[PDB]
RNA sequence: UUUCAAGUCGAUGGAAGUUUGAGGCAAUAACAGGUCUGUGAUGCCCUUAGACGUUCUGGGCCGCACGCGCGCUACACUGACGGAGCCAGCGAGUAUAAGCCUUGGCCGAGAGGUCUGGGAAAUCUUGUGAAACUCCGUCGUGCUGGGGAUAGAGCAUUGUAAUUGUUGCUCUUCAACGAGGAAUUCCUAGUAAGCGCAAGUCAUCAGCUUGCGUUGAUUACGUCCCUGCCCUUUGUACACACCG
């Protein structure tokens, strides 16, 4: 449980906090002499829901088109597991959730 | 594989199973005039009888004509699949059959009274001449 | 006796097998992404859930 | 060695052309261009060849990989990748005087040899089966 | 010379002739009865040779790819079904015909069951197909 | 009213070899139009006449066969 | 057409269902009988018979045992009109709900293999004018 | 060209020169427009134990002398089949469940079955090897191999349950229709038209919608002649505003 190629997967709805955490981790992986791979921009997923405007069934056939973009980024680090987890607490953000896989 | 000629051997009108067949139609599609014989069925009896499909009806000799009517009357004896047959798992004797020109409407009729005699729902609507398989009749089938 | 008859008919894989989260309706349900919400309840909660109109 | 890699595009079809120094190998997805299946359009990919003269391809070999789009849309993507690859090779490994000469003949014949068509499919709008078409109205 | 250097349409007509003249391919007994797809309405018009030509297409199609399954072969040769009044739809081909061809072809050679699914082309499969390409283009 | 002939007798056969050469342009429809033979019979006649050298193939296609006289 | 044969013989006609005559038909277990009828019937018995069809057969059997001067075996009424007629229940009379009334049907031998509710139409026929 | 102004029309360059294409949002008031059949949103009236509450069983919403609207197949050869060639994009996907997408192998003419494995997903289904399309053949102007209703018999899937055939497959049966009166709809560029594919509904069922891509045009780029709306002037005994 020393050095470890560790993958961190980042998913969120908003890109500013995703890129701030991504850049902050990359920045912290720079002053610490840790070789890094990323961030990798995964193809964004557009969750689309198209309903009818009318609560009843009358009028011109008009539709709403709601959207929910999901952006996913993975960053590869070469560091021991204790080091990577404390970086996550440094760059904790309410919007972005974090999962760590070895 | 070339144009060939013949004289006096062509037969303009054939009579098979008491049905008149035009002799200048290709054999695979000429036999479809016989009721109970579709395009799919005519393709196989010609191939089981070693009658190449490139021949018109009148081109055939008597030996081939009897060989075809023999196969149609005895399909299972010539490796014709059961699922390929017209009337399989027959109602009365339970064997696989293929009814033909002067027999199809007889057993189709016998099926109708067999439906009407038991007074099934399907048999009643057949008597009225309406659709029996649940089709809507509100807005379709208004001719006479 | 009665307990074996009351509410005995199966209520799975049907439209009555599910209901709206909000109004417990059976018609116009949305099952995409496991929403399980009526189309009318979705509109009044879409902004809260995170669905916005862009195009 | 002297290798340049380019791409041409149509609606969705994209053909990636690799132009290396060699004997003049010109293949479509690993197959010679003499056997494109849109036979009626075989001269669309022959146009970038016969316009300049086959002598220009002696020193270069071209291998393209075309994916996406449709049968016709792939042909226009391929012919663009070939035309752009020849120009990009001259600009990098030959004098620019020759590159401007080649670019002149292609453009004077058909703009789509070098310039990608910007047309994309219009989105469909509700109330009709197409982008502009609408459901038949009744009174 | 390779398979990719010869037109596909007249290569299959040449490989079909060899497989029939070679005679070693085992032909199932229902080839004169069955239709290729549930979407088809009639059996093949080339009763004596259709199985050979289809096996030639399957062998040639597998040559250019990696671990294609038998389910994918049904989709490839399937077409639009003629639903009477309902709109047309794509329907897969018959499973037995495709599975029998590759199985018949496996003890005659050219293919074998590949790792991670599908059916690869055999060590000898490249050797004899590339041969057929050469005896295709001498005319 | 068509009633095109589908069986080739001898009177029409030598009439064909005497008339087809004296045509500016022969095709599947030309044989049907003027010789009163059927379309299928027209297709086999063209494929043999080319092998016998009387007819030169201008263009080859499944749906259209463009032929001309060879003299 | 080779010829035209028309012989036929009087083999002492008795009702037969798919090669099995009435004498043997009646004394078949329903497990054996279902093996020679249509696909829909064969699927239904493999899917498992719930208690309702099995309970009705027992009552239909008892109703026949009620009378032994050989007259009609009295009626058992039921809502389960998805019942498949079996040779065991030939001659019994059942009242099958059509939503409002108990339509009375007599199980003829030729009715076998059909749905029990198929002989009690659920709608009164339309009559214009 | 123009009041030399706002602008407009041509070229050149340009990826893009129609607001670059398309949408989302969208003013001041208003309609007795539609919904209390989306709401544990509601006021009032009715009912409230033989319920108009709720539940079980079965049927109906599909019922058929008829008129009308939104559509799908077609009336053939610029085509049907039979083989062969073989290219997209938008998306979705599960656990002790109550069962998701399902490749690959093995059975089956098919529909489909079975055994394993991958995927909570740019990883696997999936390059969704889609259909039109292209090539080579059969057909040959024929209600014909166009067209596939109607019906008989049989084989599977889902579901407690398929009868009033859920749907799929096999054989047979093969009807009107031979391009459609008066009228009337949509549409200006990757547009119209075809052509399929995905998502929604969904245990099963898409001739329906919402989108997506493949092939891909003719003809204006003008006017107020018809039709609708807006503005100005005008008349008014209307202002609950001509439904006066
Ligand atoms: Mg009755
Ligand atoms: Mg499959
Ligand atoms: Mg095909
Ligand atoms: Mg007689
Ligand atoms: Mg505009
Ligand atoms: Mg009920
Ligand atoms: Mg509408
Ligand atoms: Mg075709
Ligand atoms: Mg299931
Ligand atoms: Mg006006
Ligand atoms: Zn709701």
């Amino acid at each position: 449980q020393q050095i470890h190629k560790i993958r961190i997967t980042l998913t969120s709805t908003k890109v500013k906090q995703l890129e701030n955490v991504s850049a902050n981790i990359i920045r912290n992986a720079a002053q610490y002499n840790i070789v890094k791979k990323g961030p990798v921009r995964m193809p964004t997923k557009v969750l689309k829901i198209t309903t009818r405007k009318t609560p009843n069934g009358e009028g011109s056939k008009t539709w709403d088109a709601y959207e929910m973009r999901i952006h996913k980024r993975v960053i590869d680090l070469q560091a021991p597991a204790s080091t990577v987890k404390r970086i996550t607490q440094i760059t904790i953000e309410p919007g972005v959730d974090v999962e760590v896989t070895i | 594989p070339l144009v060939v000629q013949e004289q006096g051997s062509f037969q303009h009108i054939l009579r098979l199973l008491n049905t008149n067949i035009d002799g200048r139609i290709k054999i695979m599609y000429a036999l479809t005039k016989i009721r109970g014989v579709g395009r799919r069925y005519a393709n196989l009896v010609c191939k089981k009888a070693d009658v190449e499909l490139t021949k018109r009806a009148g081109e055939l000799t008597q030996e081939e004509l009897e060989r075809i009517v023999t196969i149609m009357q005895n399909p299972t004896n010539y490796k014709i699949p059961a699922w390929f047959l017209n009337r399989q798992k027959d109602q009365v004797d339970g064997k696989d059959y293929h009814v033909l020109a002067n027999n199809l409407e007889s057993k189709l009729r016998d099926d109708l009274e067999r439906l009407k005699k038991i007074r099934s729902h399907r048999g009643i609507r057949h008597f009225w001449g309406l659709k029996v398989r649940g089709q809507h009749t509100k807005t379709t089938s208004r001719g006479r | 006796a009665h307990e074996n008859v009351w509410f005995s008919h199966p209520r799975n894989f049907g439209k009555g097998s599910r209901q709206c989260r909000h109004c417990s309706s059976h018609s116009g349900l949305i099952r995409k992404y496991g929403l399980d919400l009526c189309r009318q309840c979705f509109r009044e909660k879409a902004a809260d859930i995170g669905f916005n109109k862009y195009r | 060695t002297q290798s340049v890699q380019t791409f041409g595009k149509k609606k969705t079809a994209t053909a990636v052309a690799h132009v290396k120094a060699g004997k003049g190998l010109i293949k479509i997805n690993g197959s010679p261009i003499t056997l494109v299946q849109p036979e009626i359009l075989r001269f669309k990919v022959y146009e970038p060849l016969t316009l300049v003269g086959l002598d220009k391809f002696q020193g270069i070999d071209i291998r393209v990989k075309v994916t996406g789009g449709g049968h016709v849309s792939q042909v226009y993507a391929i012919r663009q990748a070939i035309a752009k690859g020849l120009v990009a090779y001259h600009q990098k490994y030959v004098d620019e005087a020759s590159k401007n000469e080649l670019k002149k003949i292609f453009a004077s014949y058909d703009k789509t040899l070098l310039v990608a068509d910007s047309r994309r499919m219009e989105p469909k709008k509700f109330g009709g089966r197409g982008a502009r078409a609408r459901f038949q109205k009744s009174y | 010379v390779s398979v990719r250097d010869v037109p596909a349409q007249d290569f299959i007509n040449a490989y079909a002739q060899f497989l029939q003249r070679q005679g070693k391919l085992e032909v199932p007994g229902y080839v004169d009865i069955v239709k290729t797809s549930a979407g088809n309405d009639l059996p093949p018009q080339e009763a004596e040779t259709w199985f050979y030509k289809r096996a030639a297409s399957i062998a040639r199609h597998i040559y250019l790819r990696k671990q294609v399954g038998v389910g994918a072969l049904n989709k490839l040769y399937g077409g639009a079904k003629n639903r009477g009044f309902r709109p047309h739809k794509h329907v897969d081909a018959s499973g037995s015909i495709n599975r029998k061809c590759v199985q018949a072809l496996q003890k005659i050679g050219v293919l074998e069951i590949s790792p991670k699914g599908g059916r690869r082309i055999s060590e000898n499969g490249q050797r004899d197909l590339d041969r057929i390409a050469a005896q295709t283009l001498e005319e | 009213k068509a009633q095109h002939i589908v069986i080739l007798d001898q009177e029409k056969y030598d009439r064909i070899l005497k008339d087809v050469p004296t045509y500016k342009y022969v095709s599947v429809s030309v044989l049907v139009d003027r010789l009163k033979i059927g379309g299928s019979l027209a297709r086999v006649a063209l494929r043999q006449l080319e092998e016998d050298g009387i007819i030169t193939p201008v263009l080859k296609h499944s749906k259209q066969a463009i032929y001309t006289r060879a003299q | 057409m080779v010829d035209a044969t028309a012989p036929k013989k009087r083999t002492f006609k008795q009702f037969s269902f798919k090669g099995v005559d009435l004498k043997d038909l009646v004394e078949m277990p329903t497990e054996e009988f279902t093996k020679l009828c249509g696909a829909r019937v064969r699927r239904r018995f493999s899917r498992g018979l719930d208690s309702k069809p099995m309970g009705l057969i027992k009552k239909l059997r008892a109703a026949r045992a009620a009378t032994e001067p050989n007259e009609r075996p009295a009626v058992v009424k039921t809502h389960l009109r998805n019942m498949i007629v079996v040779p065991e229940m030939i001659g019994s009379v059942v009242g099958v709900y059509n939503g409002k009334v108990f339509n009375t049907v007599e199980i003829k031998p030729e009715m076998v293999g059909h749905y029990l509710g198929e002989f009690s139409i659920t709608y009164t026929p339309v009559r214009h004018g």
